[PDB]
């Protein structure tokens, strides 16, 4: 099933991508939020590449934008509980932005956008945004990019798409 | 609206890559 696969390669993306101490804090998160994960075909193989190319965008993203502005403009910064319906609304537009055509290189930036966002929500903790956010990837995800993705090897498009 | 632009400055950054990792 594609939605639960997709939802499958974000926590591992993110457990891989996070230094020791977010690292920890999400490998437990997820433990404790106890849910479903299936086999990733080629999983390895999908999140090296995706190491490899959002670190490609990192390095990218420091030389022409900074963070605090939409983090703060979403809400996220704040030790104050996260607006968890105002947050998808946001998300949500910002994947329909970045979205308006499809390929390898925008999907790429999802996964590094999220992310930052997930790292940013878990300096205070926002375990609750932070699952909403993933859920939320993954729903827009079968719905909005399934059929681009299948015609092109499906998620394993990646280990290709990156050489 | 305001939160779409944001999609759009990030939209740039994966066009860049797209292009890059174009077999060309």
């Amino acid at each position: 099933d594609f939605r639960l696969q997709t939802s499958t390669l974000c926590h591992s993306f993110l457990l891989a991508s996070a230094n020791k101490q977010d690292t920890d804090y999400l490998t437990d998160l997820l433990d404790n939020t106890n849910i479903d994960l299936t086999c990733v075909p080629n999983g390895q193989e999908i999140i090296h590449s995706l190491l490899q190319l959002v670190g490609d965008f990192n390095q990218r993203f420091s030389q022409t934008h900074e963070i605090e502005p939409v983090a703060q403009s979403l809400g996220i910064d704040s030790d104050k509980p996260v607006d968890k319906t105002a947050l998808e609304i946001f998300y949500l537009e910002i994947l329909n932005g970045l979205f308006e055509k499809l390929n390898w290189g925008r999907i790429v930036a999802m996964f590094a956008f999220l992310r930052i966002l997930v790292l940013r929500l878990s300096k205070h903790g926002h375990s609750d945004a932070i699952q909403m956010l993933i859920k939320t990837t993954s729903q827009y995800s079968d719905e909005k990019l399934k059929n681009w993705i299948n015609l092109h090897d499906g998620w394993s498009g990646l280990i290709e798409f990156s050489g | 609206s305001t939160m779409g632009q944001v999609g759009r400055q990030l939209a740039i950054i994966g066009d860049d890559i797209n292009r890059r990792y174009d077999s060309e």
